[PDB]
RNA sequence: UCGUGCCCCGUGUGGCGAAAGGGAAGCCGGUUAAUAUUCCGGCACCUGGAUGUGGGUUUUGCGCGGCAACGCAACUGAACGCGGAGACGACGGCGGGGGCCCCGGGCAGAGUUCUCUUUUCUUCUUAACGGUCUAUCACCCUGGAAACAGUUUGUCUGGAGAU
RNA sequence: GCGUGCGGUUAACAACCAACUUAGAACUGGUACGGACAGGGGGAAUCUGACUGUCUAAUUAAAACAUAGCAUUGCG
């Protein structure tokens, strides 16, 4: 793993217009299931180009342009705060406060779904990969699509070599001994 | 219709001279024993002028308005046409066939062009084919 | 409807296939259509735009691919975009 | 020649992991392994690299799609509800 | 005949850097030559092809060699290769082109904006 | 080391000023002789077919040049 | 020069940590009782610095040639940027090259020889560093392919231009 | 020694060079013929753990542990 999986961080383009980004690379990233996305975009106030790292949704490719800000298309790929975007719409990488460059549905084939507006306090209901409901305000970013990747689990792992293969990258215990399979000095359920 | 015409200004794109602007002097679309294909020979641009500013002195400026011209033989594959024209009748026949393959007779047609195309550099006319192509 | 005018031009008149042929009927001006299919590369399309508006040549955008694009002329291998010289019996042109 | 009766791309696990769990790997194998058209140069020639990421050989281009198969029906109907609700959103 | 052979650095393990032909010296004996790692042909900056003229060295082998050597006599040569230039040239000229035929069209969009509200 | 094909530029290298000495080698199963000079940098040798013009050579060769024959044994 | 100031830029923060990772450059012959890619002889290379000579460029000021892929002993290039190299898994068969093994002829030497064996065995070698001529992939030019073609042990390639 | 315009697919022919497999037949010795070496005993069932794998170094290698699959709980 290179860098997070993070948006830019909201600034005065991303407020009140859009930027373009072009897509250069879509990148396997050890640990995760979804694959990443390079993005490199324009710096406003110098010559040096800046390049990000996102979570890449479906349908997204290299040498493609995306744009991120507040009059973005409603296209896959494009990062719109929330109140841009009409109900019922999927997004991805949903940030749960405005610059926190994304906090939900990030793994895998999920996404959220924005149930509705409501314009007078400015916030946003949406719908989480869990069936939960919450609110967030409504300058949240999150980026048009499905996030890429969909169908991970539905595949058998088949193999203790290949559960070993997932969780060595991913740090997880394993293989993972039973409690009552343990001792009493080592386990509540030992015995 | 036709448009790879006499004064007509395409852009090359492959060899030394790409991404150079030329004017085409003698379009034969029907080649020749030494080029069996459809190729042009033109005059262009090697080395553009350089930006003047409303403070340079004048000696500054006369060194900065110089252009480095060439002559080229080229295929119509290795060149990107353009809706702009450049009209020179001193550029009128300056190339043949015959020009490329006599040393001297290139360097003449080279100052030939030299002297045309800086004429009309400082004349301020067609500034697009005086501006190099950025990419 | 543009499928049958096009396989009747296949029948009756002469057309090129491919962009190398479509850029040498373009140079050579007796073009009299320009087909680009809908999944041409962007670059290329333009260019062919750019040919035929300096040609006076006019361009029709198929909405099939280049696999399509083939069938309809009635080949068995893709085409990006082609040229029509002579109408034929066709009145593709008339459009 | 037909070598196998039923279980295909899933002859190398022998006669482990038990038929249910067999036959459901077969189906991913299959179309993870299987070739692709491009929907850019129309060749077929998109393979899998790796998870989620479908590169085509010709134009060298790399596209981002589910873990075993280049399109998703959720991504499909999904690309669907976000046209109609664009023409809304524009008209 | 000894045809068995040591090696001549105190490194006894098959690394990448510890690479050894067989040579047969004018003593008439059999022995090894340490030798370096094969030098990598310059790639595309664009596609990743091999750049065609440009010998595969070391990073620092580039530096005893003369400027026509490691380079092409052309717009990025040496950088790029010939395909992806003439793309960058006709890209570049088509988007610029564009760029002319927009501003022309929203002048004359704005002239009659103007016309309708004068 | 490097091999001189022209007569004029070793002719010219022999009367550079780090040529600090010459020899002459005859291989008479080949039937050739060789004119080495010992430059700074590079051992330069010139390859000819055993003949008296080539012997004649060591007279427009330059006499401040110390110029010896090869021996039979290179006795150490 | 109101002479004792003004302008530009943002990227941060140091050190240790691998005689198997990365990495600038040396080969052959001989030599000691004991060291040797270290010594001796011959023949090289790398890094850095200073400053000459020849050659090159230039009165069309910063080269010329090739349609092109590109080539040629040179052939200006600060700030600021872009890219490449360094820089990369495991396994399977296929092809090229070096070394080794094996077969035949020849010179020289050695052994066998009651009988046979034009016999059996041994030496027959060529380094680093350079020049020059060539070597799969790939790329370029012409041209436009169905009666589809080319092609690998392995079925891939081609109007996005194949043979 | 090359450039065209033709004409022909019995080269289905000549010359030179080359190595290892496979099959078939006769003859012949025999107490032995993978002659030493090298090298699965096989089968009918029962219990048991799915399998590959791991542990009590120095008395226990296993129906123990792990494993893939399955089920439940908590967390925006
Ligand atoms: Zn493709
Ligand atoms: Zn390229």
């Amino acid at each position: 793993r290179k860098a997070p999986a993070k948006f830019r961080p909201l600034d005065y383009a991303e407020r009140h217009g859009y930027i373009r980004g072009i897509v250069k690379e879509i990148i396997h990233d050890p640990g995760r299931g979804a694959p990443l996305a390079r993005v490199v975009f324009r710096s406003p106030y110098k010559y040096k180009q800046i390049t990000e790292t996102f979570i890449a949704n479906e349908g997204m490719y290299t040498g493609q342009f995306i744009y991120a800000g507040k009059n973005a298309a409603l296209t896959v790929g494009n990062i719109l705060p929330l109140s841009s975007v009409p109900e019922g719409t999927v997004v991805s990488n949903v940030e749960e406060k405005p610059g926190d460059r994304g906090a939900l549905g990030r793994t895998s084939g999920n996404y959220v779904t924005v149930v509705g507006h409501n314009p007078d306090e400015g916030k946003t209901r949406i719908k989480l990969p869990s069936g939960a409901k919450k609110v967030v305000p409504s300058s949240s970013r999150g980026m048009i699509g499905i996030v890429a990747g969909g169908g991970r689990t539905d595949k058998p792992l088949l193999k203790a070599s290949r559960a070993k293969h997932k969780f060595a990258v991913k740090r997880n215990r394993w293989p993972k001994t039973r409690g009552v399979a343990m001792n009493p000095v080592d386990h509540p359920h030992g015995g | 219709m036709k448009f790879l015409k006499t004064s007509r200004v395409c852009l090359v794109t492959r060899g030394r001279y790409a991404g150079k602007k030329v004017v085409i002097i003698q379009p034969v679309d029907q080649g020749t024993k030494s080029h069996p294909y459809g190729h042009a020979l033109v005059a262009g641009i090697e080395r553009y002028p350089s930006k003047i500013t409303r403070r340079m002195s004048k000696a500054r400026i006369e060194k900065r308005s110089k252009i480095k011209p060439f002559i080229k033989v080229i295929n119509y594959n290795h060149l990107m046409p353009t809706r702009y024209t450049l009209e020179l009748e001193g550029l009128k026949a300056v190339i043949n066939a015959d020009t490329f393959k006599e040393p001297s007779q290139r360097e003449e047609a080279k100052k030939t062009v030299k002297k045309v195309l800086e004429d009309r550099y400082n004349s301020g006319k067609n500034r697009w084919f005086f501006t190099p192509l950025r990419f | 409807s543009i499928g049958a005018k096009l396989a009747l031009v296949i029948k009756s008149g002469k057309v090129v296939l491919g962009y190398r042929s479509t850029l040498k009927a373009l140079r050579s001006g007796k073009a009299k259509l320009i087909l680009i299919a809908a999944n041409t590369p962007p670059l290329r399309k333009s260019e062919l735009e750019y040919y035929s508006m300096m040609s006076k040549t006019p361009v029709h955008h198929y909405s099939g691919t280049n696999i399509e694009l083939g069938t309809a002329c009635g080949k068995l291998f893709r085409c990006s975009t082609m040229a029509i010289l002579d109408a034929g019996d066709s009145d593709i042109l008339a459009d | 020649s037909k070598r196998t009766k039923k279980v295909g791309i899933s002859g190398k696990y022998g006669t482990r992991y038990g038929a249910s769990l067999r036959k459901l790997v077969k189906k991913q194998e299959v179309t993870q392994h299987a070739r692709y058209t491009c929907t850019f140069c129309g060749k077929n020639s998109v393979r899998r690299t790796a998870v989620g990421i479908w590169s085509c050989k010709s134009c060298k281009k790399t596209m981002a799609g589910g873990a075993y198969t280049v399109s998703t029906p959720a991504a499909a109907a999904m690309r669907s509800t976000l046209r109609r609700l664009r023409e809304i959103t524009e008209a | 005949a000894p045809t068995r052979v040591t090696y001549r650095r105190r490194n006894p393990y098959n690394t990448t850097s510890n690479r050894t032909r067989v040579i047969k010296t004018p003593g008439g004996q059999l022995r090894v030559l340490h030798i370096k790692k094969r030098g990598t042909a310059p790639k595309c900056g664009d596609c990743g092809i091999k750049l065609p003229g440009i010998p595969a060295l070391r990073p620092r082998e580039y530096a005893t060699i003369s400027k026509p050597k490691k380079t092409v006599q052309r717009a990025y040569g040496g950088s790029r290769c010939g395909n992806c230039v003439r793309d960058r040239i006709i890209r570049a000229f088509l988007i610029e082109e564009q760029k002319i035929v927009k501003k022309v069209l929203k002048e004359q969009s704005q002239a009659e904006k103007k016309a309708s509200k004068k | 080391p490097q091999e001189v094909s022209d007569i004029k530029k070793f002719i010219e290298i022999c009367r550079r000023k780090d040529a600090s000495s010459a020899r002459i080698k005859k291989n008479p199963k080949t039937q050739q002789i060789k004119f080495k000079v010992r430059c700074q940098r590079f051992l330069y040798t010139l390859v000819l077919k055993d003949s008296d013009k080539a012997e004649k050579l060591k007279q427009s060769l330059p006499p401040n040049l110390q110029i010896k024959d090869v021996p039979k044994r290179n006795k150490r």
